[PDB]
RNA sequence: GGCGACACACGUGCUACAAUGCCCACUACAAAGCGAUGCCACCCGGCAACGGGGAGCUAAUCGCAAAAAGGUGGGCCCAGUUCGGAUUGGGGUCUGCAACCCGACCCCAUGAAGCCGGAAUCGCUAGUAAUCGCGGAUCAGCCAUGCCGCGGUGAAUACG
RNA sequence: CGCCUCCUAAAAGGUAACGGAGGCGCCCAAAGGUCCCCUCAGGCGGGACGGAAAUCCGCCGGAGAGCGCAAGGGUAGAAGG
């Protein structure tokens, strides 16, 4: 993956709006168009919209998703179904 | 076993080295 | 008559501990371990008696007693079983030989249940009584994986004078079921 | 011998005969031959009952194996699971996951050739 | 009971791989197991046996915190 | 985000279905090419990918680079079995701002289907068939089992 | 087209119509004699492969089970197992 040398989420556009969300409250539904932001634990209780090609979809996070990124909750493809 | 990643042919037909062949002499 | 660990266990720990929990004010007020009950089922036998033969002798290598066969009472037309066809083996036990055998299970059998995750609390009929199932005859120390054919499982039905389902708890608790919490 | 819960190895060399346990392979049954002191190349019908016990009490101990591995696994699927997670849905649809061609044969993780009608 | 055809109860020890002598009367004199009602870990106080897990650490991948203030 | 989507189908290839076989330890034998934004000798740390130092090399003098099959010794005892690795979970390495829908590697444990393949069909007349490994192109890295070259062992048959 | 069961049949017996509905022309050496023992079907919970019932465990259940076969009478204080 990212080595484990260096760090992770190096998108410092999704950091400020969050850390300033956290500090604030009032958990307010943000629009980010970042997949490849891994989920720091402190997003926690916040509704975020990921842009997956054509629409944003609303996550709703809760504890356990931490190392997964947004877009491994964000489907790009939709099948339905053979026939 | 040329594709089984814990063999030594395997690690010699991909050209990686590790525990199932190091290079030492 | 004979020293058996469980039965003096049970008078001398869990008879005066229902006695506190409880409040009770008669002796025989007590719940009571009687008529433990083995079918041990083999629908598998509809086309075979031979193999209730064996499944006989390792019954009653286990509990000291050889168990008797059931008839079928009703036929059915998705199961063979026409009037007779003996597919069930029964056995109850009393008098020593529900304590040898409890031994057996609490001590060695319940442990060698893959990861034992516990009892089910939960299956409780009303009236002071408890069932359960086993999977495999290899728990129980006296079967020896060499002797052995196929993949023959139990059914125990333990019996108690309880007249609820609480006063059986704090009972097979206390003498050594391993219920999940 | 009665080693792995219930699940046993017996006949001809441990060496390879713990590799059938799940959860101990070669190289792990290697290091816990290492460590505990014996033999590779002697075999099962022919060793101290101490090697066993000591055998024992070191691999159902210091691993995590016997009937809470498997329960491991699934609590780690059932962890993708429920959530919207992408490959626990790739878990869920009998998909494979690790980046993988499914417009030809994926048949190992999708099962028998489902052969259909196929048009035009 | 009935007799010659049901088997006989002989003394039993039951020999465990922590050495526990268990004291019955049974259908073989003597017992080889490997557990007890001591060595299985759902009796005994449970001790983290092997886990020290409360999860996988969701919570405590962090690894050092290490980004901009 | 997609060209990697998948209930299916076809072509070309790789790996096998084992004992003329597999694994482990040691020991040899080439040819053709590549590289001072790079190739990395040699130490230290890690079971390992690799990292930190740092010698050399504008290169038939340095390095890539161990060539493999081969040979010696030991183990496996023919059973879906240390044959075979699909697939899946966890933990890591290098690249790239970024590796999840889309990478390449290392370790642990899972370890499947396959015990020689229906109708049919393909290449080969002498180092050729078969088998075995190496180098280049692109390329930050790489899905490379593809392509192009290189060499090691070395058949069988051709009445017509 | 002969025989058996219920109704038509008007509370004894009997009672007709090309009236309403069903069967019988067999079987059982155990489905007979005696002696001894056991009591059902269902419903509510419980329980490896068991699902609405393959076998068991506890409670309620006077006869709705069964008694070979159509139906009626009868029957568990047995004719049932
Ligand atoms: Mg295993
Ligand atoms: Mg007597
Ligand atoms: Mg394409
Ligand atoms: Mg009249
Ligand atoms: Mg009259
Ligand atoms: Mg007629
Ligand atoms: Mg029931
Ligand atoms: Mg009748
Ligand atoms: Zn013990």
């Amino acid at each position: 993956p990212r080595s484990l040398k260096k760090g992770v989420f190096v998108d410092d556009h999704l950091l400020e709006k969050v850390l300033e969300l956290n500090a604030k409250g009032e958990k307010r539904l943000i629009k980010t168009w970042s997949r490849r932001s891994t989920i720091v634990p402190e997003m926690v209780g916040h509704t975020i919209a990921v842009y997956n090609g054509k629409q944003h979809v609303p996550v709703y996070i809760t504890e356990n998703m931490v190392g997964h990124k947004l877009g491994e909750f964000a489907p790009t493809r939709t099948y339905r179904g053979h026939g | 076993g040329k594709g089984d990643r814990r063999t030594r042919r395997g690690k010699i037909w991909r050209g990686t080295y590790g525990k199932y062949r190091p290079r030492k002499k | 008559p004979l020293d058996v660990a469980l039965k003096r266990k049970y008078y001398e720990e869990v008879r005066p501990e229902l006695i506190r929990r409880f409040g009770y004010q008669n002796v025989w007020e007590v719940p009571r371990l009687e008529k433990v009950v083995i079918n041990q089922g083999l629908g598998e036998a509809k086309e075979d008696a031979r193999i209730l033969e064996k499944a006989a002798q390792e019954l009653a290598l286990i509990t000291g007693q050889k168990p008797a066969v059931t008839r079928a009472k009703k036929s059915i037309s998705n199961f063979k079983l026409r009037k007779g066809m003996p597919i069930g083996l029964r056995v109850t036990l009393r008098r020593d030989r529900m304590w040898i055998f409890l031994e057996k299970l609490l001590n060695v059998a319940l442990p060698r249940i893959r990861d034992f995750r516990g009892l089910n609390p939960n299956s409780f009929d009303g009236r002071g009584n408890y069932n359960l199932g086993l999977r495999e005859q290899l728990i129980f120390p006296e079967i020896t994986y060499d002797m052995v054919d196929a993949l023959r499982g139990m059914d125990i039905a333990v019996v108690t004078t309880a007249e609820t389902d609480e006063e059986a708890r704090a009972l097979l608790e206390l003498l050594g079921f391993p219920f999940r919490k | 011998a009665r080693i792995a819960g219930v699940e046993i190895p017996r006949n001809k060399r441990v060496d390879v005969a713990l590799t059938y346990i799940y959860g101990i392979g070669k190289a792990r049954a290697k290091e816990a031959l290492e460590k505990t002191g014996i033999n590779p190349a002697t075999r099962v019908k022919d060793l101290t009952e101490a090697e066993v016990v000591r055998l024992r009490e070191y691999v159902e101990n210091t691993w995590k194996l016997e009937g809470e591995l498997r329960a491991e696994v699934a609590a780690n699927i059932k962890r993708l699971m429920d959530i919207g997670c992408y490959r626990g849905l790739r878990h869920r649809r009998g998909l494979p996951v690790r980046g993988q061609r499914t417009r030809t044969n994926a048949r190992t993780r999708k099962g028998p050739r489902k052969t259909v009608a196929g048009k035009k | 009971m009935k007799e010659g055809i049901h088997p006989k109860l002989v003394p039993a020890r039951i020999i465990c791989g922590c050495g526990n002598v268990i004291e019955t009367y049974s259908t073989k004199p003597e017992i080889y197991v490997e557990v007890c009602s001591k060595c299985h870990p759902f009796y005994t106080g449970q001790q983290r046996f092997v886990d020290t897990e409360g999860r996988v650490e969701r919570f405590q991948r962090r690894y050092g915190d290490s980004y901009r203030k």
